[PDB]
DNA sequence: GCTTACCTGGTG
RNA sequence: CCCCC
DNA sequence: GGTAAGC
């Protein structure tokens, strides 16, 4: 995780996948001032496992396309450092049910 | 005092469908807009030729 | 100054059946008028 | 409405002709610095002039047409904050007795 | 004087006894009304609770 | 009891609708909305009888 | 059907493959060469060429004469001829196409102009989507403009590999009409690229290559979009028009084409010949128009193919395009056989349910019935009567097809039917039919109903059926559609019957109650006052048809026998119906007669009317349609309806002037009134024209001064108003009305009787229209209430014509908007239907669209179905902790918190019991969990929430069942009670699966459920409130579970249409204008249509852009905290403060030339420039207001010029707040630069974007320290634009708070899942302010919908249409032929998965009905002989 | 009468209370077709002829049109025509087919060209029925709803019955005053 | 950052 | 067109 | 005649 102040280069952005199976995350200091997951209307994201991943789209008989969409770009799949074709549990308070979960496949 | 002009008859202000209706001044503004465009969907007699 | 008032009824005119048969009568005569000068064009008399 | 009409759309030349003999100076001998006070006259949107005693010249007018010799049908008004006086020969305005 | 300028708007509504609440049952209602439909039929009327604050609508 | 003002063609009685228009020979300034690099605009529509 | 037996297999379309035809398959599947421009006439004889409108490709004469297949008219599809064209021509469909693929390729080897070898191409080449890909490629390669023989090695970058050689140069291509220019590269080289050099080079792209492109090897190669041999469409897309014999009109596609052929021969003609080839390229280019021309006529290269009419020539695309094109106006919808319309007329005597339909129709329409053993002699009897007798037939069909016509065979009067055979009769009483109202925007606006055949013209329907259509009968005309499978009728009537629809989902209460005659009829029939005597009494029993037979006793005996009206229409309620009710004033005794006691369908108190009788939620029909079925529910309106409506008959109604006329000593009152406020204004006024009239915070003196004057003049009317509707007795037939609910409110009484008002014209009073007045009438500059449009008058005293102008200028108001909104309010009900059709509610309780893909994990989340749903009170979030613990807290092992021996037989030996405290301990340790997290899911405490099974009820029923005695102990245990309620929780079952995500899935569902259930049988609740016995209690424990059960979604339900129209009719009755916050500026809001625009259009540039900043917890309170942070948040230019800004000729730099500046100088000058003085005068009220200095000002001057300008400023407290500016050929001029750059955009303090900031001091509930929840005010900042980003890093505001009325930034900040919660709160938000209810469901619904596809997904032709569901489903919607052409060039497959594609196939949906399969078991079908 | 419908008095429909009378005029021109090929008016026989309407040509004179009096119905050949186009073809006029009444005036006359022109007029009395819409001056429209007979409705002790029945329904929102005032 | 290309309620 | 909530 | 997503 690369913490800058105003920004990097792009000459040394070229380097941030340059070295595998290790990934490079570059936040900036103003971005990370608040923490967005804090926030009133952010739920509960949790990262699932290949195995519960699995699970998941057995129980609901589903193909990964079917299932609700994440961007990789999105404040809270940059927070949990989410790669592409995870998934995460979002527990949200429901006015209907008590408690709702949802599942986004980061994408 | 400073009066130029006076009214002929506030009554000459409407047209000849809202003349047709009695008492428009006792009317909810919309039921005589309403009426005004009735009227033509009426039948007695247009000429007596 | 405040902007003009684009609704005023004062600021408005309504065409009725003169204006508008002179606004015909004047395209139709100018038709006529340059028809007439295609059989003097023509002319060998 | 019941009493409205329509303008029909009169000459404006008797009116020119008038209203410079009754003291209309012309817009080429204007001298806006020698009299910036001066009401603008205007007929049918043209600026034709100005006058010096723009009161009397409305009186004069008014009553020329309640007499007859201006048409019925022929609109003046007299603007005394914007210092203009129009008139209006002009076919398609909607006008009502009174 | 630049303390009581940097206060917003407020904006009072004038309440009347005749309608009464559904939720908190209070008598202090802010109508006013609008002709929705055709001119056949009457205006609409849409009050507002100025105590719990609920809105509602009439014929 | 006939009114007039109309006329027949083609044996169909027609009406000449009056037509609304904004006058001529005026003076109008309008400001123009703030997308436009053009504050405001004095415009004459100008035809002569 | 299309007639005559096929012995072809018949299956159903599963899949259509898009593609584009070959030239090669256009030979392969023609009959005919086509070659005369030439249609007909055999030289002279009337018959069909060779050439043209075919030998062959079809028919006409109605002469079978169809080429070998030999077919005739109605069997005959065409068949498809070609042409082939002398040179090749551009599609029009694909020209675009076909400029970006030669972007994309090597125009001269047809190599793709970048590869594997270029990092940027293999992130593009390895997209899946065909349509981004291709779209990739081309940002890529369209600046590629060279044929690389060689480019850098994967691993060494100073060497090279040979890629695929040519290495030559591309040009930059521009469309020049339907032409194809390049640009090469002194001057470049300009030349138009043939048809022949593109199709050849796309010729020549490899399969890989095309493949890589949006391109398929099979269906759709490139090469394909160049037209070379052109399909002949068969005479039926084109017929000829015959006006009997020897005239005959040709469609336009017939001349289009026929000018295609003379164009071609033309071409062909001089090709062979002597080509002076400058006349070639004009005979090609006209080919190539009329190709173009034909296929589409609106190309934006304006020439637009006319006729020699001046009629421009119908494109083919032109048929298909949208309302009235084939997709939208022939398949979507379709003009009907079995249909009928009329006049709709009220009626009293027709069931709920009945529709009453004259003899005309009935003999018309005509029901298909097979002959079979059970109707052989009816039918029989029908055929004998024929078709003009009422109960008759009109054909019958035979076991050999053909229809015998009974009004004219010869054998009409004979015929013996056969088992098998049709008869078509007529339709008769009872016959299910669908009853509908345009415009249909419910699911209520069609409903089944059953046929009385009755006298006179009108479609006569029961009056309380009016409101779901939203008829009434001043003409309105309804649509009558008759099914005819004996499978249709049966989805009519058990899916669509009018009972069946009772409770909408929409809203979740019934929409359906008693009206008018009835609902004025039964407060009046109700009311204390009102006794019946004997003869009435019987003749009233009598009208009930479900009487029995039994003489109810007079409520009074004594020597005149005395029923009352209560008593007597207790006769139309069914039996076992209770409900409680408690108005204002209600005690046991009510003494107003108010509220309502009915027991065992017997009416113990108070009045019934709209609120007994209505369709409100926990109403007397509600009840009864949940309490004993839709059917024992309709019979109540009928019973209702038939009592009430003889009694009235009988008593009479009316109404006259007299009621308008409000008393003598009353009507100076409310003169008195009017001139009160009157006086009010004028003081205002005297106040305000004297300069003494305060500001306000919602600005202006002006603004200040109307507000004033307007509420004064509105407290005005609504006093009169109260004055008069008081006066007026209780017999005032407008009260009386009013009263009952049935018609009329007090604003009515007010305005016909009193006062009706002020006029408003865009939400404030009249304008002067004229210079300074509202009318010649008036003096210039009066304010006074007659010039701003002040009604004084009641309309029973008539109105001045001033008065009667303004109430016209403001009437005029309303029929404006409506007329406006019209379209703009159609168009969003479309789009909401379009992007939510395909959604339904699948087997496995989960929410899914067409694709298959997951929208809501469980319907709603919670699973149930709207119409089972009621708002129900959640006990134990609010109060105290005292009364709670009061409530609910069982303590044994305490003698003063035990329960009482009172209560139950166990109490004496219960006390001290370990062993069971451990248990009630679990109990209260639940309840308190539960009240800890309603308090975490709704924030404001708010308990009242719409859930499944009326709990009240069913604890209120078992007590009126089993005669409950709250005066004698009950035989429940404590184990009965707690272990009870724990194994029932277990039976609530949303979900079935046999794992933990399936039974967490389930667990949750029913959480919020379970709070209430916990909450209302808590073992204190149950003793000590509810008094039940073990026999009771099991019975409610026993219902809870069948209700629950019957409340959850049925798999098949079609969701996303219904989420469609229960926000799409609401949106229909919102208003585009609104102003309610006119007449104050600096409070700007859009709301209504245009808000509901901006948010279903995910529209960038939105009006009200606004931050509402929260103040950090323990400053909330603190107004001057909100001051300093209002500071530091709100924009502040250096033009903000600035009074003046001066250019001085000042050359002496030690000694000023301003006497002013004097002690300036002396300062910063104490411890080779410029002779020019820039010198700018500052507010010190602007620089105080945002807590400004003239040292940070300067430092901010000084940074923003560094070494260039020389700056010097006064200090604090100096009178004058100056700063001084100096520069470091001319000078002067680069001054007045200076000082523009300056003003315009130099940052003092604050955040750009927000522009304005207010202090608001918002109510806020909160819990305090003794539980209960208090309104605990706080400071908030009210922001006028957006920048969340920097405003949430602001220090001293809650980060945790703050929000946006702009969901697209909030979406951008804090992520998707945070964008759909504040695209709801907006949603919801513009529906509510309408005053409207929406159900959750549907609304969570579209937001989801919205949501999914991982941002913000706009309800328009770019949002939704554009995503990956079937090509024909999208074409339904806008881009309907762009769709169709791209769905060909990229091959797409649609697998008919969506509703829409079934619909153009005609084929059963797989919706409702049709979401399973039907299959005969034979293992069973022997079991049952 | 709810809803805005009405109850009228069936005894004042039968004494001529708001019965009309509808005409309809139906037009037709011989065609010319440049030299002497010009259309007929006749009574058409299927004796070449062969493209005629399904109606009656019986109430037909040897002109080809009706003469004023008769009782015409359905979809009856009220105007007789031919057209040369060769040997003869139909091009004779049917009542409308949704229409009845009586042959009220038959005019034969002259285009300016100089070819017959014929107009025809047929008149019907429409007497107040159930579905009927019926309005005051206030925009108070409504239907007729059910029409009842003088005994069957409701009267003053004067012997006076209404002759329309609306309903106290249509007044207190609408706020018709002028209505009653009328009135 | 300008020009294009899509759209605009229901029946009869 | 001419009609509709 | 209004908005946006093309060049
Ligand atoms: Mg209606
Ligand atoms: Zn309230
Ligand atoms: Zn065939
Ligand atoms: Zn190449």
């Amino acid at each position: 995780i690369f913490v800058y102040q105003n920004n990097i280069t792009p000459s040394a952005m070229k380097l941030v996948p340059s070295i595998p199976p290790a990934t490079i995350e570059t936040f900036n200091e103003a971005a990370l001032v608040v923490n967005i997951t804090h926030h009133e209307l952010v739920p509960k994201h949790i990262r699932l496992s290949s195995d519960e991943k699995r699970e998941l789209l057995k129980r609901y008989r589903l193909k990964e396309s079917q299932l609700p969409r994440i961007q990789r770009a999105d404040p809270v799949a940059l927070y949990l450092g989410l790669k592409r074709g995870e998934v995460v549990k979002i527990i949200r308070k429901s006015e209907t049910s008590g408690r709702y979960a949802s599942y986004r496949i980061c994408m | 005092t400073t009066f130029t002009h006076c009214e002929i008859h506030p009554s000459m202000i409407l047209g000849v469908a809202a003349s047709i209706i009695p008492f428009p001044d006792h009317n909810q503004s919309p039921r005589n807009t309403y009426q005004s465009a009735m009227g033509k969907q009426a039948m007695g007699v247009f000429l007596t030729n | 100054k405040d902007q003009d008032d684009r609704d005023h009824f004062g600021k408005k005119r309504l065409d009725l059946a003169g204006p508008l048969l002179a606004q015909l009568f004047k395209t139709l005569f100018k038709k006529l008028t340059k028809d007439i000068f295609r059989y003097m064009q023509r002319t060998v008399e | 409405s019941l009493m409205s009409c329509i303008s029909v759309g009169t000459d404006p030349m008797p009116i020119i002709t008038f209203l410079s003999e009754w003291g209309m100076e012309p817009l080429e001998d204007y001298v806006p610095h020698q009299s910036p006070d001066a009401t603008r006259v205007f007929v049918n949107g043209v600026w034709h002039g100005v006058h010096r005693n723009p009161a009397r010249l409305m009186e004069t007018l008014r009553t020329l047409r309640r007499k007859g010799d201006i048409n019925p049908e022929v609109s003046m008004i007299r603007d005394i904050r914007e210092k203009e006086l129009k008139i209006f020969t002009d076919a398609g305005r909607v006008y009502r007795p009174l | 004087q630049n303390l009581y300028n940097a206060q917003g708007a407020t904006i009072e509504r004038s309440v009347t006894d005749r309608f009464t609440c559904g939720k908190c049952k209070e008598k202090k209602v802010s109508y006013y009304q609008l002709q929705t439909r055709s001119a056949a039929a009457p205006l609409t009327t849409f009050c507002t609770c100025e105590a719990c604050g609920n809105r509602w609508k009439f014929s | 009891f006939d009114m007039g003002g109309y006329f027949i063609i083609n044996g169909s009685e027609k009406v000449l609708i009056a037509q609304e228009r904004s006058a001529g020979n005026i003076v109008q300034v309008f400001k123009k909305a703030a997308p436009s690099p053009i504050s405001h605009v004095a415009e004459i529509r100008s035809a002569l009888e | 059907v299309g007639q005559q037996y096929s012995s072809a297999p018949l299956r159903t379309v599963k899949e259509v493959q898009f593609g584009l035809f070959s030239p090669e398959e256009v030979r392969a599947i023609s009959v005919a060469k086509i070659r005369f421009p030439e249609t007909m006439d055999e030289t002279q004889t009337r018959a069909k060429i060779g050439g043209l409108n075919d030998p062959r490709l079809g028919s006409i004469d109605r002469n079978l004469k169809c080429q070998t297949c030999q077919e005739g008219m109605n069997e005959c599809p065409g068949h498809f001829g070609h042409i082939d064209l002398a040179k090749p021509v551009f599609h029009v469909g694909f020209i675009a196409k076909i400029k970006k693929v030669c972007e994309c390729v090597c125009m001269h080897c047809g190599k793709l102009l970048l590869d594997e070898h270029n990092e940027l191409m293999r992130q593009a080449l390895a997209i899946k989507d065909s349509k981004k890909r291709f779209a990739a490629i081309w940002t890529l390669c369209k600046t590629k403009m060279v044929c690389e023989t060689d480019v850098p090695s994967e691993d060494d970058p100073t060497q090279l590999v040979s890629r695929g050689g040519c290495g030559n140069t591309q040009p930059t291509i521009r469309k020049d009409g339907l032409k194809l220019v390049g640009s090469w590269k002194d001057e470049p080289e300009l030349r138009v690229l043939s048809t022949e050099e593109i199709l050849n080079i796309f010729k020549h792209i490899s399969v890989k290559d095309f493949t890589s492109l949006g391109f398929n090897e099979v269906f759709s190669r490139p090469e394909w979009m160049i037209l070379t041999c052109l399909p002949v469409p068969p005479p039926p897309v084109r017929p000829s028009i015959s006006f009997n014999e020897s005239q005959r009109g040709e469609d336009d596609l017939t001349f289009k084409l026929a000018d295609i052929l003379k164009a071609n021969i033309s071409l062909e003609t001089l090709e062979h010949n002597g080509a002076p080839h400058h006349a070639i390229e004009e005979a090609e280019s006209l080919l190539q128009f009329h190709v173009a021309t034909y296929m589409d006529n609106d190309i934006a290269g304006q020439p637009q193919a006319l006729q020699k009419s001046g009629r421009p020539v119908k494109s083919i695309r032109a048929r298909l395009k949208g309302k009235e094109g084939r997709i939208r106006g022939n398949l979507m919808g379709k003009r009907v056989d079995f249909s009928a319309r009329t006049v709709i007329s009220g009626d009293p005597n027709l069931e709920l349910d009945q529709v009453g339909v004259p003899k005309s129709i009935a003999k018309t329409l005509t029901y298909p019935e097979v002959v079979t053993p059970y109707n052989i002699d009816r039918l029989t009897q029908l055929v004998r009567n024929g078709p003009n007798e009422h109960p008759g037939a009109k054909y019958v069909i035979r076991d050999s097809g053909d229809r015998i016509d009974l009004r004219y065979s010869k054998r009409a009067g004979d015929i013996q039917l056969q088992y098998g055979w049709k008869v078509e009769r007529h339709i008769m009483d009872n016959d299910p039919v669908l009853f509908n109202r345009q415009p249909s925007l419910h699911k209520m606006s069609m409903m089944a109903h059953r046929v009385k055949v009755i006298p006179y013209s009108t479609f006569r329907l029961n009056l309380s059926v009016t409101s779901p259509y939203n008829a009434d009968f001043d003409g309105d005309e309804m649509n009558l559609h008759v099914p005819q499978s004996e499978e249709t009728r049966a989805e009519l009537s058990q899916l669509c019957a009018v009972p069946l629809q009772i409770v909408s989902p929409q809203s979740n209460k019934p929409c359906m109650g008693i009206v008018q005659d009835t609902l004025c009829g039964i407060r009046k029939l109700t009311l204390r006052d009102t006794f019946i005597e004997l003869d009435q009494v019987l003749n009233m029993l009598y009208w009930v048809p479900d009487w029995d037979g039994v003489i109810p006793t007079p409520a009074i005996i004594k020597p005149k026998p005395l029923w009352s009206g209560k008593q007597i229409l207790s006769v139309a309620i069914p039996n076992g119906i209770h409900l409680q009710r408690f108005d204002e004033g209600t005690t046991l005794l009510s003494p107003k007669d108010n509220g309502m006691l009915i027991i065992d369908g017997q009416i113990i108190f108070g009045v019934v009317e709209k609120k007994t009788v209505g369709s409100s939620n926990g109403g007397l029909i509600h009840v009864v349609t949940r309490e004993k079925g839709p059917q024992v529910c309709a019979k109540l309106f009928g019973n209702i309806q038939k009592v009430v409506n003889f009694w009235l008959l009988h008593n009479g109604f009316s109404t006259g002037i007299g009621d308008t006329i409000a008393d003598g000593p009353t009507m100076r009152e409310i003169t008195e009134t009017i001139a009160e406020a009157k006086k009010k204004v004028l003081d205002v006024t005297k106040e305000a024209q004297a300069n003494l009239l305060t500001a306000k915070h919602g600005m202006t003196l002006r603004e200040s001064f109307e507000d004033n004057v307007v509420r004064f003049l509105n407290e005005a009317r609504d006093k009169a108003g109260r004055l008069a509707e008081v006066n007026l007795k209780d017999l005032n037939n407008v009260k009386q009305m009013v009263m009952a609910g049935s018609k009329g409110s007090f604003i009515n009484i007010a305005q016909m009787s009193a006062c009706v008002g002020q006029q408003s014209v865009e939400g404030k009073r009249i304008a002067f229209g004229f210079v300074d007045r509202t009318l010649p009438h008036f003096s210039k500059d009066d304010y006074s209430p007659e010039s701003k449009g002040f009604v004084e008058n009641s309309y029973l005293r008539g109105l001045t014509p001033q008065e009667f102008f303004f109430h016209a200028m403001g009437g005029r108001e309303g029929l404006i908007d409506t007329a406006v909104k019209t379209a703009e309010t159609g168009y969003i009900q479309r789009r909401l239907v379009k992007a939510l059709e395909d959604i339904m509610v699948h087997y496995d309780n989960t929410t899914r669209n067409s694709l298959g893909n997951v929208i809501q994990f469980i319907y709603g989340e919670d699973g149930m179905d709207a119409a089972h749903i009621e708002k129900q009170s959640l006990d134990t979030i609010g109060g105290s902790d005292a009364a709670f613990e009061k409530r609910y807290r069982v303590d044994l092992l305490n003698t003063d918190h035990t329960l009482d021996p009172s209560l139950l037989e166990s109490g004496s030996e219960i006390l001290g019991d370990l062993k069971l405290q451990v248990l009630l301990d679990e109990e209260y340790k639940q309840l308190v969990k539960d009240r800890k997290f309603l308090r975490e899911v709704f924030v404001d405490g708010e308990a009242n929430w719409p859930l499944p099974v009326n709990i009240r009820r069913i604890i209120q029923n078992a007590q009126q069942t089993f005669h409950i005695d709250h005066t004698k102990p009950s035989d429940l245990t404590i184990k009965d009670i707690v272990l009870g309620v724990k194994d029932l929780q277990e039976n609530l079952l949303v979900l079935r699966g046999k794992n933990e995500i399936i039974q967490n899935a389930q667990r949750d569902a029913v959480t919020l459920f379970c709070c209430l259930l916990r909450s209302r049988l808590a073992t204190r609740r149950v003793l000590q409130e509810y008094r039940l016995t073990k026999q009771a209690f099991d019975w409610v424990l026993s219902n809870i579970e069948a209700q629950f059960l019957r409340s959850v979604v049925h798999p098949g339900e079609m969701v996303g249409v219904l989420a469609a129209q229960s926000i799409g009719e609401p949106a229909t009755q919102m208003t585009l204008n609104t102003f309610h916050f006119a007449g104050v500026a600096s409070k700007k809001v859009t709301s209504g249509v245009p808000r509901l625009k901006e948010i279903l259009n995910v529209a960038k540039n939105m009006k009200t852009p606004s931050l509402t900043v929260y103040l950090e917890p323990g400053h909330a309170a603190d107004q001057e905290q909100a001051k300093l942070i209002r500071s530091a948040i709100e924009h502040t230019t250096l033009k903000s403060v600035t009074i003046a800004s001066e250019i001085y000729y000042d050359p002496d730099p030690r000694s000023t030339v301003i006497p002013e500046d004097e002690e300036i100088i002396q300062l910063h000058f104490s411890l080779q420039q410029s002779p020019w003085l820039l010198r700018l005068e500052l507010d010190r009220a602007a620089m105080n207001d945002k807590d400004l200095t003239m040292g940070q000002v300067g430092e901010r001057i000084k940074q923003t010029f560094k070494n260039d300008l020389f700056v010097i400023w006064s200090e604090d407290n100096d009178e004058k707040l100056i700063i001084r500016c100096r520069v470091v050929a001319e000078e002067d001029h680069m001054l007045k630069k200076i000082e523009n750059t300056m003003l315009e955009n130099i940052t003092l303090r604050g955040v750009e974007n927000i522009e304005r900031v207010v202090m608001m001091k918002y109510d806020r509930k909160v819990p305090s320290p003794t539980g209960e929840y208090v309104k605990e005010p706080e400071w908030v900042l009210e922001t006028d634009g957006v920048n969340l980003s920097e405003v949430m890093t602001v220090p001293g505001i809650d980060p945790t708070r703050i929000y946006t009325n702009s969901f697209i930034d909030i979406m951008e900040v804090l992520g998707i899942e945070a964008g759909r919660a504040a695209l709801y709160k907006e949603v919801y938000n513009v529906i509510a302010s309408d005053g409207s209810y929406v159900n959750y469901r549907h609304m969570a619904l579209l937001v989801d919908v919205m949501t999914t596809q991982g941002g913000l997904t706009s309800v328009t032709r770019h949002g939704f249409n554009r995503s990956n569901t079937g090509a024909l489903m999208r074409c339904s919607f806008e881009e309907t032929v762009e769709i169709l052409f791209e769905a060909g060039a990229s091959a797409e497959l649609d697998d008919c998965r969506g509703v829409s594609e079934n619909v153009i196939l005609g084929q059963m949906a797989p919706i409702g009905t049709g979401a399973f399969d039907v299959m005969i078991d034979e293992e069973s079908l022997v079991k049952y002989m | 009468n709810q809803e805005d419908s009405m109850i009228m008095n069936q005894s004042s429909i039968d004494r001529g209370l708001f019965r009309s009378l509808f005409f309809r005029s139906y037009m037709d021109q011989e065609k010319k077709y440049g030299m002497s090929i010009t259309e007929t008016f006749e009574k058409p026989q299927r004796t070449n002829t062969l493209r005629m309407k399904h109606g009656t040509y019986d109430k037909l004179d040897d002109d080809g049109l009706i003469a004023p009096g008769v009782r015409v119905s359905g979809e009856d050949v009220i105007i007789g025509k031919t057209t040369p186009i060769s040997s003869k073809r139909d091009a004779s006029t049917p009542l409308r087919s949704t229409e009845n009444g009586i042959v009220d005036q038959v005019l034969v006359t002259t285009n300016q060209d100089g070819l017959k022109f014929v107009k025809v007029r047929v008149r019907t009395t429409k007497i107040p029925q159930i579905g009927d819409k019926f309005a005051s001056r206030h925009g108070q429209k409504g239907t007729i709803g059910i029409t009842y007979r003088r005994e069957d409705m409701p009267f003053t002790a004067e012997g006076i019955v209404p002759d329309l029945i609306i309903n106290p329904h249509a007044i207190p929102s609408r706020m018709t005053v002028a209505h009653l005032i009328e009135c």
